[PDB]
Parts: structure tokens; C-alpha cells; sequence
């Protein structure tokens, strides 16, 4: 319906790189808005542009009308209480305890009594299913359990804009099948708005509500996953199935071979 | 003339590379104190200070013993070894405690500081902390800076004290002079406000250049962990050119 | 001040961790004279739900005696999605 | 038919880790013999046990009858000319050129004239499709092109036992769809024997000839992918689909919650 | 009494930790020479030697100037500064060229060697090389060892020469003594086979302990790149305890 984020016509380019030359996105409420791309793009940089951690150069990032380079310093800190993100590999502080990881955004944000601050962590740690902790460290946590704490810090207070940088890292099909059901339920229960940047097509279309696709500076298609494959150029169609026919090079050069010699 | 352009473009980058690092330093110290920073700071001084204490104590001896060996071998043919208590003290107070304790501090805590911040940029804890808005300059860097300014003059004093006691050990217990004479000449030549306090003013302005160059190369490194290890050996070169270069001037001054 | 009398506790307004701790204090002081537990919990006049608004209720249960101290009704179904998400539907009671 | 490798009853355990307590495998010729497992197992260590780079402790690794801890030092170097492996992330030497990467196992093995040693590299670089190189370094190679060169290094001279440590790293569905067809063709053309250790089920059963599965010390099932799902225990069946029902914990504890308090 | 057990099991590990490293050293030097190793070796000496040349040349001056400043300030009230050419030379020849050029070499090439091998274990090039059977001790380690034994005595000589020339610069060109009494007071007192050749025997057995402890902690480190950076600061501690400790045990032998 109403848009959370209007991305409109940025050219945040890195010197040589042209990346995101002219693009425009719509992120509306309550809906899984997936994004697929080739590796070596600015996809996980794009989330920082939404987050305003990185700074745009020509466009506008409209968090409900207001641009996130125009607000003052005391509004910026208030604006980040609606949005919390996921760091690809999971970003845990390996010096504070796992009880101190998840309580940290509360104490960084607000003052409450200890019998409440210790109370919210024991609930959000149960909502991921890892509750018998709060005593051990981020060390001796298996990599499968690692992102789940980072998920709980992503739902610290109770934001309404969580961005996922590849939830399916290449883990077990167990933990892949775990986080499939974790994602929808929280979006159902807490009425959030998620974006998943992944390359994992049979999971991605089966769970998303809308898929934009960025290749290098352009939307090659959008909609629900039904009218992606209908209106597919044979550059984005081959991106879906991975065929060796299209404008991607499987052969590095084009030559008769029998022209130069071997030194 | 192209390798000329490569050399030219490299040292042009190193100048700008400094002008960023000065701006990061003025952004740290000109800030309001964070809430409960003292509990962060004392834990930090437990990491940088107390860990390095052993490697400078037992290195305090071996500088002292060789000073107590060549200081004896020189002074015996001239016979006037009423200067043994003075030629152990005045070198150890004026130069080798500012100099050699810096090159050992740039070794351990000078280079373990740029790794710990070099690891924090790569796993993007520092990026994740910014989205929560805790601005990691005041959270991670600033207790890791003030535990380096305070903890180095607390080390050269421990270096110079165990150095002088070490010179007395192989001097009068294994070779033999008049302990009395020793102490006598020692306290009858070494002023306090001219020598020791000038031996600490040199050890503060070494602690600033050895940590601010160290904490910068961890922050403004790159990811891809060949990007950590190229930076942990970028401080230890850049410290030791600026320890000894800044020593000379200072010494000459406070010693016309 | 938005937690009233009549042997029942009614929660109105919004719980947003600046006006959530004196809600926990003022709810606690009413509890200290509401012994022998005939009391019912009302929460019908909430307009927003989160785990924060849930968290103060269990602390009220934690201060009281035995497991079935408070009894719950007028749960506005934004809670009810959360309660099974932290899996509590028998751990606290209802109708 | 005849087995390349008889793995038989090893207990190569790491101090406290009783990994591979008692297991036994059969790798026969000409056939894709896939292996799936949970992350944090000894799967990529298991390949070193086949490779004899790591050393077993109680079992036997039979390369065509002969154990690979019994042969002499001049037979060991001759035995490794039948087998070449791929290291998960691709193992390129970032100082030698890409012409020097692929020619390196030839010069490390045999002396030939330069007009032949420079000739075999220009063919094996075309068989992966990256032939216009041999001039640039392993640097400025995109990560998608990185494993290819590795592929060549593998099928360097001409071995008949190549082990794959996760060919589908989590790359694009392009490069995933590229290496799907690269794997079969080389096995068809050069009559090899491949093993793929992956977690990528809809690609894995659709391309393998046999799937053993190791969880912690035991085969939980084997056969072709048709009689994996027939004779599936509800520990390996849930490993295939990733359901939250089975002997895997989604909840970390079972405590009746309502017990302790919050400090 | 449990932290007692933690300390007890730690130094039990450090002893075993040595007994592995000696076995790796005897496995390198007692081997036949690899084919075409010289072309590998000369490129390696490019990496370790020639790169470190700048940081020891300009550090050769600042040790020389402070020796040419305190060496003047001491010797003026005693008046007999016919020893300025001798008290610049005999310290720089006997101790500070073996000692200080080691702590600067453990800094740059002592610690950049344990990173380059620390990176090669993690990406498993060293594991992949073994399956081709090229046994990476003779391929990667052994040219990275022999470019450290040869290249350090080629550095202390360059350190001691630019040090003495540096003492002559601020001595007679900015303060002023007899330019005749400098070298004629020098050349007579400083034997060659007793002082310079003993100033190199110390700089060989420093080059062995500073490289073999360095190339070991890269090889027997772990992956997980907090496992590189804990090892690149495990050499620079372990070198400087063994540079200075082995110095004092040596100078009592040749200058008893
Ligand atoms: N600070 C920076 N800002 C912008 N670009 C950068 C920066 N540092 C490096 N780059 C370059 O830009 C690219 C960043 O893209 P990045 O890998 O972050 O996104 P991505 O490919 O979507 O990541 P992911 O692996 O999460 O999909 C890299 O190729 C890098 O070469
Ligand atoms: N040299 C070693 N030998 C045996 N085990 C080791 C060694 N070093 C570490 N380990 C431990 O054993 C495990 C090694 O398993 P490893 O991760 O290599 O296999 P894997 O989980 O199959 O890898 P992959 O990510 O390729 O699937 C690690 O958990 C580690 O804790």
C-alpha cells in the first residue's frame, strides 16, 4: 500500500564502478520484497543505502516521505528504531555475552529497570528457540545457531523494517528449512516488512511477495513470481534457470584458435 | 617514465592518507564522555597494559645487564668507575627508556590493537553497530586509544627502574664495586625535574604517535584478510620511523 | 494512572519503554492489596502490541504467588499471535 | 564395478572429537558418488583421508587393493597422478600466473618440451571455456571464474579421481547452472569418478548416481536417490526436506519455562 | 587451585610447542636441493631483503645522531674527546648493530613472513600442493628461510656503516672536532677480526632465531583469520625475548 521506502534515481557510484546508475524501487508495508542479483553487485551495499549507513549521491531515500539525509542528528537516532538489519555472516560481538548481545540495543536505546530488561531478552531468545542460553558466549555457538541470535538482535525492541542479507548462507537443508518458517511467522505475528537478497530460486519465489531483480543498473523485471517468467527477457530468463544461452559468456573469447602459437 | 608515475601516485596517496587520520583523531577527543565509559576503559587497560607487562619486565633486565657489562668493560682501564652508577642511569633515563620501550610496545600492543579493530571491520560488527546508532568511534576506538596514552608512561618507568636495578646486579654482585659509591654518585647527579620528568614527556608524545598511527590502520584498512595482515605490518614500519625521528628533535631540544 | 480499580486491572494506552516502567510500578502497588486472587486482568483498550507490552504482564505474574495467580481475558489478538509465537498459551491461562 | 576406494572401519578421531567412529564406503568407477552431511562434520576431512594427505588411525584406504599408508615414498608420488582435488574456495597461488597455475602440476610431475607444455594448457583452458587468458594473474579474476581455473588444475594432466568440495558455493544460479553441465560432460568425456559433498538437494539427487549420507558416525541410508526416500528413517528423511519434526532440536531447552526468574 | 592448573597446562604446551619446531627445522636443512631453487631463492631475497632496506637505512641515521649528540654532551666536560670516534664505534659495533637491527627486522620481515605463510595455510594452497606431492616445506618454507639467514648480516653491516657516518655528521659538521682525530682515533683502536667479525657472528645467530621462530608460527598456526593475527604478534614477543636474552649470553663470551 503506502511505501516504506522510495528509492528514486540514485547514482551512488564508486569511482571506477558505475553501480546503480539510475534505478528506482518501491517497498510497501507488510510484504516480502525479494531482490535477486549477480555476485559482485551492490546488493548488500543497497541495503546500507536504505539504512542510510552509506550515503547516496544523487537520489533520495524516502522513509515515509522524509529523506534520510535531511533529518537532524536527533531524528536519525529516532528513525533507526523502526529498522534493524542482518549482517550476512552474522555480526556478533565476541566479547559481550549472548545475554549482552540481545540486550544491547535496548540499553543503547532506552533506560528501563533490570527486571524488565532481563525480561525482554528471555522472551526474544525463546521466540528464536534458543532460550536456555544467556550464559555462554558467542563462542562455542555453532554457525547454525549463530544467525538466530543475530535474528533476535534484529528483532530487539520490535522494529518494522528488517533487511536480510542472505539468510540461506549455504548451511544445512535443516537450518535452511528452519529459517524458511521463521521468516514468515514473524512477519505474520509482528507485521513486519522483509527483503531477502538471495540466489536460491526454488526457495525464493516460493516465499516472496514481489521480486525486483538488479543486474548492473536496471530492473530486468518485476511483479509477483508468476509474471516474472512470463515477461522475461532472455537475459533475466536465463538468470532464473542458469542456461548457457543468452548474453552471458561461457566462452571467454571468440577465435578460430588456430591462429597464434604456444609460448 | 611510467614507474615514475607509479611512485609519484603512491606518495601522493600517503599524504592524503595522513589528512584523513588527523581528522579521525580530532573527532575522538573533542566529544562528550560516553555513559559508563570508565568500565569499558579499565577493561581496555587490562588488555593493552597488563598483558604487555611481562614482556617489558624481562626485557628490562637484558638491556640492563649488557649496560652492566659494557659499562664495566669500558670503565676499568680508565679506572674512574665512579661513573658506573651515572653511566647506567643517564643513558637509561634519557634515551633507552623512551626509545627501546617504544619499539617493544609497537611490537605487542602496537600491533595487536590494529588487528582487533582490523577484525571488527571485516565481520561488520562496526557496520552493524552504526545501524543501531552507537557510532563506533566512541564505542570501540576511544577506549582503545585512552588505554594506550595512559599505559605507555606507566611502562617506561617500570622499564627504567628494572633497568637500573639490573645494572646494579651484575655490577656489584658479580664484578664488584663499592655499592656505597654507586648509590652516592647515582643520587648525586640525577635531578628529578630535569631528567625524570623530561624522561616522561618524551614517553607521552611517543605514546600518542605509536597508538594513533596504530588505531588508524585498523580502522581504515580493508576487508579480505590479506587486508588485515598488510596493515598489521604497516604500523610497525610507520611507528619505528616516527619513534626515532621524533626522538632526535625532542632530545636535542631538552638537551641543547 | 491508566491502570484502574474495581478489583480488575484495565490497561489502556500504549506501552513504549518510557511509559512502561511506571506502568509496571503502579500495577505492582495495586497488587499489594489485591490479595487472595479474585482478580481479573483486562487489556481490551490497547491499540498497539509488542513483546514489550507482554513482558510486564509476566513480571506481574512473577511477583505474585502460585502459577495461576492472574486470570486473563479481553486479549486483543495482537497479543494472541505473539503468545503462541513465544509458545505460552497454557503457560499463562485464559478462558 | 571394481572399487576405486575401499574405506573400511576407521576411527580417525580428533582428541575429543570421535568423528568417523566406524564407517565403511565403496567408491566404484565411472560414477558420481555424492555425499551429504551436516556442517561441522568431517566431510572435507574425509576427502583428505581418501587423498592420504591426512592420515587415518585404525582403518584402511584401499586404492585398488593397496593401502595408501603402506606404499613407499616413490609410489606415493606416483599414486597421486590418478587423483586431483578441488579445495572448497579454490586454491590458487596468488603469485604465479594463471598460465603458471595450470602448467604447474605438469612441471611438478614430468619434463616435456616447452612447445608441448605450453600446448596442453591452451587446451585445458579451453575445455573450461577460459582460453583467452594465460596472461593475467589469479587476481582480477571474478570469483565465478576462480573455480574454473581450479577445475583445470584438477583435470590437469589427466587423472581419474577428482573430489569436489562443494562446487556450488552459493554463487549465482548462472554459475551454478554452468557447473551443472561441466561436471557430467567431463565425466562422460574423460571417464572419471566424481564425489560431490554438497547441501543442495534439488541439484544433488538430480545429478548423482549414488548418495551415501554421513551424520556423525553412521550411514543413515544409501542407494540411488529413489530408495533413499523409500527407506528413510525420520532423521535422514527430515534431513532431506528440512522439517521441524524429527530428532533435531528447534527448541534449545524443554524447561517448563515458568520456573526461574530474570537477572 | 584451578587457575593454577590453567597456568600449569599452558606452559606445558609451550614446551611441546618448541619440540615440534625443532623437528621442522632439521627437516628443512637436511634435504637435497630442489631443482631450480635458486630462481625461487633470489626472488625471495627480493621480498625479505630489498624491501626492508629503506627502513633500516633511515633508522640507521637516527641511532647515529643521538649517539652523536649524547656522545658529545658527555665528553665535553671531561675534555678528552679523542674518544668520540671510539665511543661512537665500539658501541655501534658490539651491541647496537646486533641488537637494534634485530628488533627492527623482527618488526618488518620478521612478522611479514609469518603472515604470508599464515595466509597460505588458510586458503589451503599448502594443502593442495601436498596432494600434487611437492611437499611444501621444500617449496614455500625453505626459500623463505634462506632469504632470512643470508639477508640479516647483510643488513647490520649496512646499519653499522651508516651509523658511524651519521655520528660523524652531527659531530664535526655541526659541533666541530678534529676531522683527523676522528678516524685516526678510530682505525687504530678497532680491530677487524676481533670486533667486526665478532659483530657478524652475533648477527648470524640472531638471524637464525628471529626467522626460525618466525617461519614456524606461520606454518603451525590455525585457520580462522583471528588465528593469523594472534600469531603475527606471537613472533614479535617471542623474538625480542630471545634476541636480547641470547645477546647477553654471547657478549659475556667474546668480551668477558
Ligand atoms: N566501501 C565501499 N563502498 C562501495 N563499494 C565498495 C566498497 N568497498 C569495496 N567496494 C567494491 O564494491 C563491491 C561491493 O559489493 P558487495 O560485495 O558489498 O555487494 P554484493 O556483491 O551484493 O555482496 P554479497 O556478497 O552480500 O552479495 C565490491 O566488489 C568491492 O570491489
Ligand atoms: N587439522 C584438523 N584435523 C581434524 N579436525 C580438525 C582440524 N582442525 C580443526 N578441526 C576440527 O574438526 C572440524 C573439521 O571439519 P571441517 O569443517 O574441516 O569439515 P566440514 O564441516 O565437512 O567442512 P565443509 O565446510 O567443507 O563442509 C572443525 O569443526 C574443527 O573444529
Amino acid at each position: 500500500t503506502q511505501s516504506l521506502i522510495e528509492v528514486k534515481n540514485l547514482s551512488f557510484n564508486r569511482g571506477e564502478r558505475v553501480i546503480y546508475d539510475n534505478i528506482s524501487l518501491n517497498i510497501r508495508r507488510g510484504q516480502i520484497t525479494a531482490i535477486m542479483g549477480p555476485s559482485g553487485t551492490g546488493k548488500t551495499t543497497l541495503l546500507r543505502l536504505i539504512g542510510g549507513q552509506l550515503v547516496p549521491d544523487q537520489g533520495e531515500v524516502l522513509l515515509d516521505g522524509k529523506d534520510i539525509a535531511q533529518m537532524s542528528r536527533q531524528e536519525l537516532f529516532a528513525a533507526r528504531a523502526r529498522m534493524g538489519m542482518l549482517f550476512q555472516s552474522g555480526a556478533l560481538f565476541t566479547d559481550m555475552s549472548v545475554y549482552e548481545n540481545v540486550a544491547f540495543p535496548i540499553r543503547a536505546h532506552t533506560k528501563l529497570s533490570e527486571n524488565l530488561i532481563a525480561e525482554l531478552v528471555a522472551l526474544k531468545l525463546e521466540s528464536v528457540g534458543l532460550r536456555g542460553t544467556e550464559q555462554l558466549m558467542p563462542t562455542e555457538l555453532s554457525g547454525g545457531m549463530n544467525r538466530r541470535v543475530a535474528l533476535a538482535r534484529a528483532i530487539a525492541l520490535d522494529p518494522d523494517l528488517i533487511m536480510y542479507d542472505e539468510p540461506f548462507a549455504g548451511q544445512d537443508p535443516i537450518v535452511k528449512g528452519v529459517l524458511t518458517r521463521l521468516i514468515r511467522s514473524l512477519r505474520e505475528a509482528l507485521d513486519l516488512t522483509t527483503i531477502i537478497v538471495s540466489h536460491d530460486v526454488p526457495e525464493t519465489l516460493s516465499i516472496a511477495d514481489y521480486i525486483y531483480v538488479v543486474a548492473e543498473g536496471k530492473i530486468q523485471g518485476e511483479g509477483t513470481p508468476e509474471e516474472l517468467q512470463a515477461y522475461a527477457s532472455p537475459f533475466v530468463k536465463q538468470f532464473l534457470t542458469g542456461s548457457a544461452e543468452g548474453p552471458v559468456e561461457y566462452q571467454f573469447s571468440h577465435q578460430a584458435y588456430l591462429d597464434n602459437e604456444v609460448r | 617514465m611510467n614507474t615514475i608515475a607509479w611512485l609519484g601516485r603512491l606518495v601522493i596517496e600517503r599524504i592524503r592518507g595522513i589528512g584523513v587520520a588527523a581528522l579521525m583523531l580530532l573527532q575522538i577527543i573533542f566529544s562528550l564522555p560516553s555513559a559508563g565509559g570508565f568500565g569499558r576503559f579499565v577493561y581496555q587497560m587490562h588488555r593493552v597494559g597488563v598483558m604487555s607487562l611481562l614482556i617489558i619486565t624481562v626485557s628490562g633486565l637484558f638491556i640492563g645487564l649488557v649496560l652492566g657489562l659494557q659499562g664495566y668493560s669500558i670503565l676499568v682501564n680508565v679506572g674512574s668507575e665512579s661513573m658506573l652508577g651515572t653511566m647506567v642511569s643517564l643513558t637509561l633515563l634519557r634515551e633507552l627508556a623512551p626509545v627501546v620501550a617504544a619499539l617493544l610496545f609497537a611490537g605487542r600492543a602496537g600491533s595487536a590493537l590494529t588487528a582487533e579493530i582490523g577484525s571488527m571491520k571485516q565481520s561488520e560488527q562496526l557496520a552493524s553497530m552504526e545501524m543501531i546508532g552507537v557510532d563506533p568511534l566512541k564505542q570501540i576506538v576511544s577506549p582503545r586509544l585512552w588505554a594506550g596514552i595512559v599505559s605507555l608512561p606507566m611502562l617506561t618507568v617500570i622499564f627504567a627502574a628494572i633497568g637500573i636495578v639490573g645494572g646494579k646486579l651484575v655490577g656489584v654482585d658479580f664484578l664488584g664495586v663499592d655499592e656505597g659509591s654507586f648509590w652516592s654518585g647515582m643520587q648525586n647527579n640525577v635531578q628529578f625535574g630535569h631528567d625524570v620528568v623530561n624522561g616522561i614527556i618524551k614517553s607521552i608524545v611517543f605514546a600518542l604517535l605509536c597508538t594513533w598511527i596504530a588505531v588508524f590502520q585498523g580502522y581504515a584498512c580493508d576487508p579480505t584478510p590479506e587486508g588485515i595482515a598488510t596493515a598489521m605490518t604497516r604500523t610497525v614500519v610507520y611507528s619505528s620511523l616516527c619513534v626515532l625521528g621524533f626522538d632526535f628533535v625532542l632530545t636535542a631540544v631538552m638537551f641543547g | 494512572v491508566v491502570q484502574y480499580l474495581n478489583q480488575e486491572l484495565v490497561v489502556s494506552g500504549k506501552i513504549d519503554f518510557e511509559n512502561a516502567e511506571q506502568q509496571y510500578q503502579a500495577g505492582l502497588a495495586i497488587i499489594k492489596k489485591q490479595t487472595s486472587f479474585p482478580l481479573i486482568v483486562d487489556l481490551k483498550q490497547l491499540e498497539h502490541g509488542n513483546t514489550l507490552a507482554l513482558a510486564v504482564l509476566v513480571q506481574w505474574l512473577r511477583q505474585t504467588p502460585q502459577k495461576s495467580g492472574l486470570h486473563f481475558k479481553n486479549v486483543p489478538e495482537k497479543m494472541l499471535k505473539i503468545i503462541q509465537a513465544c509458545h505460552l498459551q497454557e503457560d499463562l491461562h485464559l478462558v
